[PDB]
């Protein structure tokens, strides 16, 4: 629950752990989410959207 | 507004600093640091700091220097080359707290945001934590005293976020880790008794003598929640935590049946090698 | 032409302002200034060090502004830090702490002024916490490839200098560019403050606040890690009663890497906190 | 504490994070190519609208 | 040239305003602070001028530097409030004078005052002992007086005044409705 | 090989080989050649004065420094020493020449002999708060102070010691407080009781070494509790190698002891006790046939770490001196000893220096001469543990290791009837 799989768009995978600041209610899987390089932590999620959409 | 604030080594290692560039001239006052850190969440973080040259007089308490052109360049260069942290407030290393450090507040106040206070000694043998925040706010007294400033104490942590922790601990090469079982609990368990008495023993006899001794109010007011507190817990009998006692005492017997039962399952690889092993190496030596 | 042994002073100042630094490491170059005070030949100790605000060009020459820098070292002329710089840091993430063309350009055009001119190269980015191992790295002359590289008598710290000992940097790039070995330095003031330091920033305020909490969880909280602890010991007890069958038929050879041992004395590690504590709420209760 | 971000997508097929910044836009924001960026900072300083494909960009250039 | 540091002392009350005097002389002598920041800027370059008030809370306006270009700025906002404040006016400059940058420059330090003196004949040999002591060159000059000009400040500066030679002078400006800058600079301290 | 012997001829056949490098390696070649020939009064200045006598000007300043480290090598002890042109020698003002090796010669000539002028022409000259010459004057002072135990002179050294930041100075004045300790059992309790808790690691390494000789003869079984204390409790590796010093230097009475006690330190967790320790096996069974160290000489031999390949190396070589292959099988070391200076190709290059440096001590003199701890009525030699210790020494300063001649003892025997 507090640290899980992540799939980059580039093709390799990793994991990763959970911030101090957000909750477990946008971790729960299914939703693409952001990390960053140094420590991979997450500091917001990433809402998915289409081309046409826009 | 501000519940705790988070303090890290660098700058009382900054202030090993200021005892080491003194140059052995023979003043070691109060050398007032411009503390530096991050005001924006609701919890302090202190990263770095610097210094100003600050000389005060030997009979007036009153003379207090500062610098404003140092500040606005130090703090100008270093928000060009870090604006993540900006100005919070300042520090002096004196033990006591004497009046003018209203009037060399007074000048941060204005000037920058609410500044907080810490006082720390001059020479490390305090047992307790160096750091102490004081926030600098006026708080409104019943007695109808003047509303002044007030350095109400807030909480502080010593911690370190990434690499200070490395550091120290390889620069140490002494200290211990968490370390959980007999040294770690042990060590705490004997010594706290005078973590404790170092502490109140400390107190209660100055606060003995400001008893009989004492005027100028010190906000007699507390004192009445002090003793309220301390006759808080009026020797209780014991007798409705018999029954407690009886289950702390039912899981030190678990522990006891933990303790000889694994510990026979530990016997067995040993009773056994040591008849297996002794007894065909002997009949297999010669 | 003669050379002597030095050694590279290396206190708490410069070490945490690399950290603080080495935080600041971002990907972008970035620039930094040593200061210190040059006493003898073979010796060399820095006391000051500070950051360098970064540029859209990176370490280079042209980066260095000599009315910024004299500038800011002259307001530190005016306090309490009577020291001349001794040399230059950066960072090198990802490529290696090797020094390229550029680096040796700048490096051979600010040891015109000082002849040791020590350079370091901090890299926290791929290096894991548990080792900080830094190294300094110098320059050496063009007109010496005739006689011997390094003429440095004390060969006996070499062996701690073959530390960084990675099979490509340090002599697959060690022609024309080594290294110096590095020492540290600490004071009563320093061990005691910091020592203490670290030590209560390891423990409480008042130092007896968080006992009782554990105390009092030990009935509530670790029951769960007891009953759960008794769980892996039975679970691991499950084939512990097959073990005696193997035990009776071999004897011989080991094939199972688990000890089943030394796990359980760390179980029964954790159950002595019950046995630890109980004295402290004795101490509470009692006075 | 305003949502406001967007999404990344490099030349080399590298998708990376960062929220919409830089000087004040007009007309930006729109999902255009050649913007300004920094070595691995990533962040937007330069935008210009771009063309490729000069096939139909260079249709009759006359002046 | 000359090598020396400039400290100077303004009045902020509301001595400063009646009308029988100047019509608001506190911009006559901050233009008399203009000529001579002006003059010694001509004279050598390199002195620094730090800028303080005599109020109970002093505060150091501007810093000892030459650049007067943001002092002419800080010499505005004089927030018009105490009287007069004296131990802790000559003890925030002359004790202040160990800061500055660079060592060759003589201490000089010159103030304004436009209010009674508050303190005793006491504290005036005993801050006149302390700056005779530690050899530090006092110009007092006195703007506007209630009482006779000079009673006992005579034997302030009588005995406030070492080494005789080329040593330190005393301004006493009688009362007149032409400026103070010709009048404050008719002694050698200015140029 | 060629100490005693004068057997300079050697060193005749080619001038490109010595002085080729302007480095210390010309002061170490001089100071050996200080080695080579001894007891001279006429052809040893005469002979240093010949190599050059044409402008009174060198070039390289260390044949001067080493003419003086030299003729105090060959001057040690003697009742003819030029003590008194060595004072107008040292009254001329050079770069470090005459201060380093010249306060290193004229302390070795002065040893023993307590004078006051050494004493404040050795002060004067550590005053400069140089780490070499200051380093040369501790070495120096604690010769000439044998047994003088000089009141102020203990606390101006270690008041002198914590207000300088150099090294050199702090190992020198470590020695020097360390070797004036002869004798002082009932005296040093407090004095090396109260150094032993100090903050710095090289006077902490000063209270073993000066523990070491005060303790000779096994008389004390209290100073063992605090040095192997400090072996395995300390964190830092300077005094846990440094610390079994002074177990070997009182425990050299007994050499079937030693192996039972150290051969848990022979394979210990860092290899800085196993350095030490090599150097204890080295020291305990010198000039002995006990095997107990030699059997234990061949997993010390064989590591990836190349200080106990080194110190194995050393220690080797201290115990195959004056032996029979008859007697017992040395082929293994003596083997394994030949293939380090062939496989050093592949080895490292301090492997190397160890591993020749072991090669010179079996043919030392040529088999003639040896080393001894004791003498004959079973009192130790002072001059044999200097040299011993300061031939372990050589760890921080190599050219230190040239006083290893002051412990050659040669075995041999005497039917002299009358003097002519
Ligand atoms: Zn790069």
């Amino acid at each position: 629950e507090e640290k899980f799989i992540v799939k980059a768009t580039n093709g390799p995978r990793y994991v990763v752990g959970c911030r101090r600041q957000l909750d477990k209610s946008k971790l729960k899987p299914g939703t693409r989410v952001a990390l960053d390089m140094t420590t991979l932590t997450i500091m917001r999620y990433l809402p998915r959207e289409v081309d046409p959409l826009v | 507004a501000v519940q705790k604030v988070v303090v890290h080594p660098l700058v009382l290692l900054s202030v090993v600093d200021h005892f080491n560039r003194i140059g052995k001239v023979g003043n070691q006052k109060r050398v007032v640091g411009v503390l530096l850190g991050s005001w924006q969440k609701k919890v302090l973080d202190v990263s770095n700091s610097f210094a100003v040259p600050f000389d005060e007089d030997d009979k007036d308490d009153s003379v207090w220097f500062l610098d404003h052109d140092y500040l606005e360049n130090m703090y100008g260069m270093f928000k060009k080359v870090n604006a993540r942290e900006r100005i919070v407030g300042w520090y002096h290393t004196g033990p006591k707290l004497h009046k003018n450090d209203i009037a060399i507040n007074e000048l941060m106040k204005r000037y920058c945001p609410n500044s907080v206070l810490v006082i720390i000694d001059v020479k490390p043998k305090d047992l307790g934590l160096p750091t102490e925040a004081y926030i600098s706010v006026e708080e409104v007294h019943d007695d109808g005293t003047p509303t002044s400033k007030t350095f109400e104490h807030v909480t502080s942590e010593i911690g370190a976020e990434e690499a200070e922790e490395v550091g120290v601990e390889h620069l140490l090469r002494d200290i211990k880790d968490t370390t959980v079982g007999t040294l770690s609990q042990r060590i705490t368990n004997q010594v706290h008794g005078l973590k404790g008495l170092n502490s109140k023993l400390l107190d209660i006899r100055s606060y003995l003598e400001k008893v009989a001794t004492g005027k100028l109010p010190i906000n007699h007011q507390i004192i009445y929640q002090l003793q309220d507190v301390f006759n808080l817990l009026p020797d209780v009998s014991l007798q409705e935590f018999v029954k407690a006692f009886y289950l702390k005492t039912n899981d030190q017997m678990v522990v006891v049946y933990l303790a000889s039962l694994i510990r026979s399952v530990v016997a067995l690889h040993n009773l056994i090698n040591n008849k297996i092993a002794n007894r065909d190496a002997e009949k297999k030596e010669g | 032409a003669v050379d002597t042994a030095e050694q590279v002073y290396i206190s708490s100042l410069a070490l945490l302002k690399m950290l603080k630094h080495g935080r600041a490491g971002v990907p972008m170059e970035v620039m930094g200034l040593m200061l210190g005070e040059f006493v003898d030949d073979y010796t060399v100790r820095v006391i000051d060090v500070f950051a360098m605000p970064q540029s859209g060009t990176g370490v280079s020459v042209e980066a260095v502004d000599p009315v910024f820098q004299a500038k800011m070292l002259d307001m530190l002329k005016q306090t309490g830090r009577p020291e001349m710089v001794v040399g230059w840091y950066h960072s090198h993430p990802g490529f290696g702490c090797w020094l390229s063309g550029v680096d040796i350009n700048t490096q051979q055009s600010f040891e015109a002024l000082s002849e040791r001119a020590v350079a370091v190269v901090v890299d926290p980015i791929q290096s894991v916490k548990g080792k900080v191992v830094i190294d300094a790295f110098r320059l050496i002359n063009a007109n010496m490839m005739v006689l011997g590289h390094e003429p440095r008598q004390t060969t006996s710290n070499l062996g701690h200098l073959n530390k960084p000992s990675i099979q490509a940097l340090i002599h697959g790039l060690n022609r024309h560019y080594y290294s110096i070995t590095i020492n540290y330095r600490k004071n009563e003031l320093e061990q005691k403050m910091l020592l203490n330091l670290h030590k209560k920033s390891w423990m409480e305020g008042l130092t007896l606040q968080d006992y009782s909490e554990h105390c009092k969880h030990n009935e509530s909280v670790v029951k769960e890690m007891l009953e759960l602890a008794k769980n892996y010991n039975k679970a691991v007890e499950e084939e512990d009663k097959m073990t005696p069958e193997q035990l009776a038929i071999k004897n011989v050879g080991k094939q199972d890497p688990k000890r089943h041992l030394e796990e359980h004395v760390d179980v029964l590690m954790t159950s002595n906190i019950v046995q630890c504590l109980a004295a402290m709420l004795d101490t509470v209760v009692f006075k | 504490r305003k949502g406001k971000c967007a999404v990344i997508k490099t030349s080399t097929r590298q998708t990376y994070f960062l929220p919409v910044i830089g000087l004040v836009d007009a007309e930006k924001l729109k999902p255009g190519d050649l913007v300004g960026v920094n070595k691995d900072s990533y962040l937007i300083l330069e935008t210009l609208p771009t063309e490729y494909d000069s096939r139909v960009k260079a249709m009759e250039v006359d002046e | 040239m000359v090598l020396e540091s400039t400290m100077v002392c303004v009045d902020n009350s509301e001595y400063m305003r009646n009308g029988d005097f100047l019509p608001t002389r506190l911009q006559a002598q901050q233009d008399a602070v203009n000529i001579v920041c002006h003059s010694k800027t001509r004279s050598n370059p390199e002195n620094n001028v730090g800028l303080i008030t005599l109020a109970n809370d002093c505060e150091v306006l501007t810093t000892l530097t030459p650049d007067t270009g943001r002092i002419l700025s800080k010499l505005h906002t004089v927030q018009p409030k105490g009287k007069i404040t004296f131990c802790t006016g000559i003890r925030v400059a002359h004790l202040a004078l160990k800061h500055r940058q660079g060592k060759n420059h003589k201490m000089r330090i010159i103030a304004f005052v436009g209010s009674p003196v508050e303190d005793n004949e006491k504290d005036l040999v005993k801050l006149a002992k302390r700056l005779k002591k530690e050899k530090v060159n006092v110009d007092i000059i006195n703007f506007g007086e209630e009482e006779v000009n000079t009673e006992k400040l005579t034997a302030f500066v009588n005995t406030l005044n070492g080494k005789d030679g080329t040593g330190s002078h005393l301004v006493t400006v009688p009362p007149g409705p032409s400026l103070a800058d010709a009048l404050i600079s008719s002694p050698i301290l200015a140029g | 090989m060629h100490c005693g012997t004068t057997s300079d001829q050697f060193l005749r056949d080619n001038l490109e080989w010595l002085a080729r490098a302007t480095n210390w390696a010309k002061f170490t070649a001089t100071a050996s050649l200080g080695v080579i020939h001894k007891g001279h009064e006429k052809e040893a200045l005469q002979l240093m004065a010949t190599y050059l006598p044409k402008d009174t000007s060198p070039g390289s300043a260390y044949q001067e420094g080493g003419g003086l480290y030299a003729l105090g090598l060959i001057h040690a002890n003697h009742g003819g020493d030029i003590i008194d042109y060595l004072l107008n020698q040292l009254k001329n003002a050079s770069n470090d020449i005459v201060r380093h090796g010249g306060s290193l010669g004229l302390g070795l000539a002065a040893m023993g002999t307590a004078r006051q002028d050494v004493y404040d022409l050795l002060k004067t000259n550590l005053y400069q708060d140089d780490a070499v010459t200051g380093e040369a004057a501790g070495l120096a002072l604690g010769l000439v102070m044998l047994g003088s135990k000089n009141a102020q002179a203990i606390e101006d050294m270690v008041g002198y010691a914590q207000e300088t930041q150099h090294e050199k100075i702090l190992r020198g004045l470590a020695v020097g407080i360390a070797l004036v300790m002869y004798g002082r059992m009932e005296e040093a309790d407090a004095l090396i009781e109260s150094l032993c808790r100090d903050k710095d690691p090289i006077l902490r390494r000063s209270g073993m070494y000066t523990v070491a000789m005060a303790y000779c003869g096994s008389g004390n079984n209290k100073a063992i509790r605090r040095l192997l204390h400090v072996a395995v409790s300390d964190v830092n590796d300077d005094v846990r190698r440094a610390a079994v010093e002074s177990l070997g230097f009182i425990l050299f009475r007994t050499p079937e002891q030693c192996p039972s006690v150290v051969s848990l330190l022979s394979e210990s967790y860092n290899p800085h006790v196993r350095y030490g320790a090599a150097m204890a096996l080295g020291i305990c069974c010198a000039g002995t046939g006990n095997k107990e160290a030699i059997n234990l000489l061949e997993p010390m031999t064989n590591d990836p770490v190349n200080y106990v390949r080194q110190g194995a190396l050393i220690a080797s070589a201290l115990i195959m001196i004056q032996q029979t292959e008859i007697t017992c099988p040395k082929v293994n070391q003596f083997r394994q000893l030949y293939s380090k200076v062939i496989n050093d190709k592949h080895d490292d290059v301090m492997a190397k220096f160890g591993a020749i440096l072991a090669q010179g001590i079996l043919d030392a003199g040529g088999h003639n001469v040896t080393i001894s701890l004791q003498s004959r009525t079973g009192h130790t030699h002072m001059p044999s543990v200097v040299g011993v210790l300061v031939f372990t020494q050589f760890w921080f300063w190599f050219p230190l290791s040239h006083f290893l001649s002051l412990a050659y003892t040669p075995t041999c025997v005497i039917g002299l009837n009358k003097d002519l």
